[PDB]
RNA sequence: CGAGUAGGAGGGCCGCUGCGGUGAGCCUUGAAGCCUAGGGCGCGGGCCCGGGUGGAGCCGCCGCAGGUGCAGAUCUUGGUG
RNA sequence: CUCGCUGGCGUGGAGCCGGGGUGGAAUGCGAGUGCCUAGUGGGCCACUUUUGGUAAGCAGAACUGGCGCUGCGGGAUGAAC
RNA sequence: AGACUAAUCGAACCAUCUAGUAGCUGGUUCCCUCCGAAGUUUCCCUCAGGAUAGCUGGCGCUCUCGCCCACGCAGUUUUAU
RNA sequence: ACCCGACCCGUCUUGAAACACGGACCAAGGAGUCUAACACGUGCGCGAGUCGGGGGCUCGCACGAAAGCCGCCGUGGCGCAAUGAAGGUGAAGGCCGGCGCGCUCGCCGGCCGAGGUGGGAUCCCGAGGCCUCUCCAGUCCGCCGAGGGGCACCACCGGCCC
RNA sequence: GCUAAAUACCGGCACGAGACCGAUAGUCAACAAGUACCGUAAGGGAAAGUUGAAAAGAACUUUGAAGAGAGAGUUCAAGAG
């Protein structure tokens, strides 16, 4: 297989590696949730200041 | 918000407006000019075609 | 980009560049790196000279940490400051200098060019070079450690 | 049939630039009218260097400029670099010269307004030196590339200083046989 | 940057017409129809393009002021020409020639005011 | 699904992209030639109140 | 499997394509695979080239330099130059009558 | 100056399908397809034009994106000799 | 002039510095140089030279050309003449 | 008798792992323009395959010829040896 | 209609019209993809720096699963520095003088501060003559012997670090 | 010995979006699909979308017993029965 000068690569891809990927697409929801999760903390408190 | 090159952007980070590649940029202006065309070499008209 | 490939230039022709008489297979010499030692040496050695073999002792749960010294040469010595306090150096006045800290950038041994500059000056770092240390005598500067 | 020679017919010397930058593209369209009429081999030189890539123009760090115009006879002509000009801080004097380049980096902008010096770019320069009058042409480190020490006759035979390809730096990254003599040979 | 304009919109504008043949340059102040540097007329500080006169009978000439730059309500003025054929030949080269206002395209102007009184004139 | 779709690109070149888009509205013969209709409008920016 | 060992049949047109690249000329030959004392004498002599010697040799040279007709008639008449008195006589000249 | 298998590059106003842009584009006064002893263009890939059928959407140019171009695989499925 | 090598010898030999004259067979040509990399890794025939064989449209080579990769005119026809 | 065990036997059937592996067979879809080979070396459990050189392509780069003598090169002679 | 040319296509192959194989006939389907990683090449942005890629800020506005911002978010990645198994150490010389037996010999004080040789595009200085009487005078165009400081880069010498 | 968070979700209950597929594609399933039907069984597992604007789905006349037709009619069209 390897041939002119070229550097040993050895990826970690024997093992099938094909069901166990997580993806990101659920990215700009989790930051959706994650404001509206602190900003639901920021009004339930009081005067008391969030990462109080 | 973009500033002038010779001030900062008083809104953004580090950006000044990026500098030039020509400053000015009239082709036609440029080369009817006295300094170029005292210094070129002459025009060259006539076409000589195939001579049986 | 497919409409820009070497695939979609090659239809029409049979063998899609990879040969009537070889025939392009599956893997003909094998997987990945097989045979290094045996039918691949004029490969492995000759391109990757020193693959096989050991060398030298080991040492177990190597840190990155204790190990932790960023360097600096005395080209670079005077960017850490803003070069407003070269010239209030430079003023004439005596052989008042500046400290110049180089632990603060990150650096902690001052390694050593040639060519430093004249005005007097004090570095406070945690490692020094000799030769960085004999630059720094030159100008008749100082040379503090911090610890 | 003619030859018994081959055919190396066609050179693969580049004629327009691969680059479709418009601002590249009219310097190109003004220095093409002047390398044809003007009995001149400055401006084709850089003519050239206008087509050329991106590799093949390395950029002048500031002192290689300074360096190669304090020599001698040269305190009165101009500098011309085709490529990008950048700064060094190993320096500390900066004398007034003139410099002429594409796209001088911005820290090198105020370092030479500081000294007192004078700009230029090639719609400037052509009306000052059509024919490249007083001009010092320079140019960078082409073979200063990371990339060209990789390049000799192969990675082992007599050591060639090679810079071979590798993972990461370190031990246990091709040391043992070939890189020493007691494991077996030492090229 | 008359040749910056140019080097944007030599391709990629709008009514630029490539079917069959050669572009076709069909923008509103131009006298040839070619997609050209010379026959553009939205680039050139200076330009010169001839209509038809929806009065019915005439030819209408357009000319862009040269003082008032960027501000394209003003940027033209225009006046129309009704005249026996002949006249209103030379006072197109009148208006052209004895003015340094474009001097090339002289020929141009006039055969599509030429051009545009017979397809008028029955 | 984990086709590379998203593509990233550099902070300074977006902004000299809007740099650029910037400027190209500022000439009446670009945006005529983009198809828009100026052919009686204002002089070219055009600044309309902030009381609009 | 039976086949064929060794013929250097179509090895003399392929060595010729591009040519026996004969390399024959260059300057300052590589100076490795020196005898070594010969080596270890002129690293020395290199080194007192600078030191031993300004005023000696410069000045040396210094005193040294201080030391120190028919058709040959025609091309004269066609010449480019040297020819504009030979139309002193069928444009401008002496002849006539 | 022109040969060309294996092969590598380049140009394509060659075609198909989808997306931003533009064509003050196109059409129930007839779009797509399909057929055509009809008229042509291009070296070619393929296209434009007429006529006939059908009856509701479709194509250009600049960019973007392909699950994109068949005579073959004891090709798969369908269909007829 | 240098030398730390050589040594009866200011000698041997290298190295360095300055000065002085371009013209050293014919012939033809534009040369020099770096990167990446496909395909290939079953060969065959012919003049002469050849080894094993009785000999072979056999087996093995050397030198060159060719068939392969290549049509056309001749050999009626044909891979190589 | 290596028979029979749901038309299945020198290890049944069914579904998954599984799109198992293959140096081995067969197929590999548009045109045009340019350039265009190899079956050889060395080593390999190598002999139907690769590795490496050789051969091929592409992309560049550094220069010189445009004006009684050029620079450089070579499957060639000549003159020496 | 006729003259002449004219074996059936793919495929392996030293060679296919082959007494070699597949191919009854039409329509549709149908075969170098995508992710990662490395390498060279090329376009673009910045430049001894570069990078938001992970987070946070914007009001929650269809397109917004976008885009914009941060910088006392530059932690970090890759690069600026190497070599050694490791403890570890870690890259400036050149010029004019001085001190000792001024030697196989090191030190003391100034002054610039990356050596040298051969090649080397471009640039500069150019003797020299060149254009209607003649002198008498400065611009001037072009040719220009020779000379000069010499880029990139290659060949070689010296030096410095481990 | 216990304990929220941020983390995970190709099953299930609602839901919006798509540079996707458009009936040999997409799920096997756009349809009376895990159904017809095969195997005793474990299990295997297909095909099949398209009248018209609306049924106005061709009354009646006429051969044959009727299928099937010629006249007639409805419809823009029966070259949609
Ligand atoms: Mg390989
Ligand atoms: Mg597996
Ligand atoms: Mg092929
Ligand atoms: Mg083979
Ligand atoms: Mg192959
Ligand atoms: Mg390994
Ligand atoms: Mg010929
Ligand atoms: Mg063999
Ligand atoms: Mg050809
Ligand atoms: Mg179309
Ligand atoms: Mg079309
Ligand atoms: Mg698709
Ligand atoms: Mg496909
Ligand atoms: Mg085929
Ligand atoms: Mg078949
Ligand atoms: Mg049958
Ligand atoms: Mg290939
Ligand atoms: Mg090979
Ligand atoms: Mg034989
Ligand atoms: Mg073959
Ligand atoms: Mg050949
Ligand atoms: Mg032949
Ligand atoms: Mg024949
Ligand atoms: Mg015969
Ligand atoms: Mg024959
Ligand atoms: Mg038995
Ligand atoms: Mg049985
Ligand atoms: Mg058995
Ligand atoms: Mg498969
Ligand atoms: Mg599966
Ligand atoms: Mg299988
Ligand atoms: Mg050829
Ligand atoms: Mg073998
Ligand atoms: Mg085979
Ligand atoms: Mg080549
Ligand atoms: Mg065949
Ligand atoms: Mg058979
Ligand atoms: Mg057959
Ligand atoms: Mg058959
Ligand atoms: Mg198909
Ligand atoms: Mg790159
Ligand atoms: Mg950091
Ligand atoms: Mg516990
Ligand atoms: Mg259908
Ligand atoms: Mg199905
Ligand atoms: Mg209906
Ligand atoms: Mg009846
Ligand atoms: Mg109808």
């Amino acid at each position: 297989a390897p041939s002119r000068n070229g550097m040993v690569l050895k990826p970690h891809f024997h093992k099938d590696w094909q069901r166990r990927v997580a993806t990101w697409f659920n990215q700009p929801a989790r930051k959706i949730r994650r404001r509206k999760a602190r900003q639901a903390k920021a009004r339930r408190i009081a005067p008391r200041p969030a990462s109080g | 918000l973009y500033g002038t090159w010779r001030k900062a952007a008083s809104l953004k980070s580090n950006y000044n407006l990026p500098m030039h590649k020509m400053i000015n940029t009239d082709l036609s202006r440029i080369l009817k000019s006295p300094e170029i065309q005292r210094a070129l070499r002459a025009p060259r008209k006539k076409i000589h075609r195939r001579v049986l | 980009p497919s409409r820009l490939r070497k695939t979609r230039k090659l239809r029409g022709h049979v063998s899609h560049g990879h040969g009537r008489i070889g025939k392009h297979r599956k893997h003909p010499g094998g997987r990945g790196n097989a045979g290094g030692l045996h039918h691949h040496r004029i490969n492995f050695d000759k391109y990757h000279p020193g693959y096989f073999g050991k060398v030298g002792m080991k040492h177990y749960h190597l840190k990155r940490n204790q190990s932790f010294c960023p360097t600096v040469n005395l080209d670079k010595l005077w960017t850490l400051v803003s070069e407003q306090t070269r010239v209030n150096a430079a003023k004439n006045k005596t052989g008042a200098a500046p400290i110049i800290d180089v632990v603060r950038s990150g650096y902690y041994k001052v390694l050593g060019k040639g060519k430093l500059p004249k005005q007097p000056v004090i570095v406070k770092a945690k490692f020094f070079s000799r030769r960085a240390e004999e630059k720094i005598k030159s100008v008749g500067g100082a040379c503090v450690l911090v610890a | 049939g003619v030859d018994i020679r081959h055919n190396k017919d066609r050179k693969v010397r580049r004629k327009e630039p691969k680059s479709q930058d418009i601002y590249l593209r009219l310097l190109v369209k003004l220095y093409r009218f002047l390398a044809r009429r003007t009995n001149s081999t400055f401006n084709q030189v850089v003519l050239k260097r206008l087509f050329m890539s991106r590799t093949n123009r390395p950029p002048l760090s500031l002192s290689r400029m300074i360096r190669k115009m304090k020599l001698p006879g040269r305190e009165n002509k101009t500098a011309v670099v085709v490529g990008t000009i950048t700064d060094d801080v190993r320096v500390q004097e900066v004398p007034k010269l003139k410099v002429c380049a594409l796209r001088v980096t911005s820290r090198a902008r105020s370092r030479i307004l500081r000294a007192g010096g004078k700009i230029l770019t090639f719609d400037q320069l052509a009306l000052d030196s059509p024919k490249g009058c007083g001009t010092v042409l320079l140019s960078g480190p082409r073979k200063g590339r990371e990339v060209y020490r990789h390049f000799g006759k192969a990675p082992g035979t007599p050591h060639s200083h090679t810079k071979p390809y590798v993972r990461s730096k370190g031990r246990k990254f091709e040391r043992a046989r070939g890189r020493r003599a007691s494991r077996g040979y030492k090229n | 940057s008359a040749h910056l304009q140019w080097m944007v919109v030599r391709n990629c504008s709008s009514f630029l017409i490539k079917r069959n043949k050669q572009t076709y340059s069909t923008e509103p102040n131009n006298l040839k129809a070619r997609n050209s540097f010379r026959y553009n007329g939205l680039i050139h500080r200076k330009t010169v393009g001839v209509e038809p006169a929806a009065d019915g009978k005439g030819v209408v000439v357009v000319i862009k002021r040269r003082s008032g730059q960027r501000k394209p309500a003003t940027s033209y003025v225009r006046t129309t020409i009704n005249k026996n054929a002949r006249a209103t030949l030379s006072s197109i080269r009148h208006m052209i020639r004895k003015n340094k206002y474009r001097p090339d395209l002289r020929m141009a102007a006039i055969r599509r005011a030429s051009a545009i009184l017979r397809s008028q004139k029955p | 699904t984990w086709r590379r779709w998203h593509r990233r690109v550099n902070t300074t070149q977006k902004r000299y992209a809007i740099c650029s888009a910037l400027a190209a509205s500022a000439l009446p013969a670009l945006v005529m030639s983009k198809g828009h209709r100026i052919e009686e409008v204002p002089e070219l920016p055009l600044v309309v109140e902030d009381k609009v | 499997a039976k086949s064929k060992n060794h013929t250097t049949h179509n090895q003399s047109r392929k060595w010729h394509r591009n040519g026996i690249k004969k390399p024959r000329s260059q300057r300052y030959e590589s100076l490795k695979g020196v005898d070594p004392k010969f080596l270890r004498n002129m690293r020395f002599a290199k080194k007192h080239n600078k030191k031993g010697l300004k005023k000696m040799q410069a000045n040396n040279a210094k005193a040294m330099s201080a030391r120190a007709r028919k058709l040959d008639r025609l091309a004269y008449i066609a010449h480019p130059k040297l020819g504009k008195r030979a139309r002193a006589r069928i444009a401008k000249g002496l002849r006539l009558c």
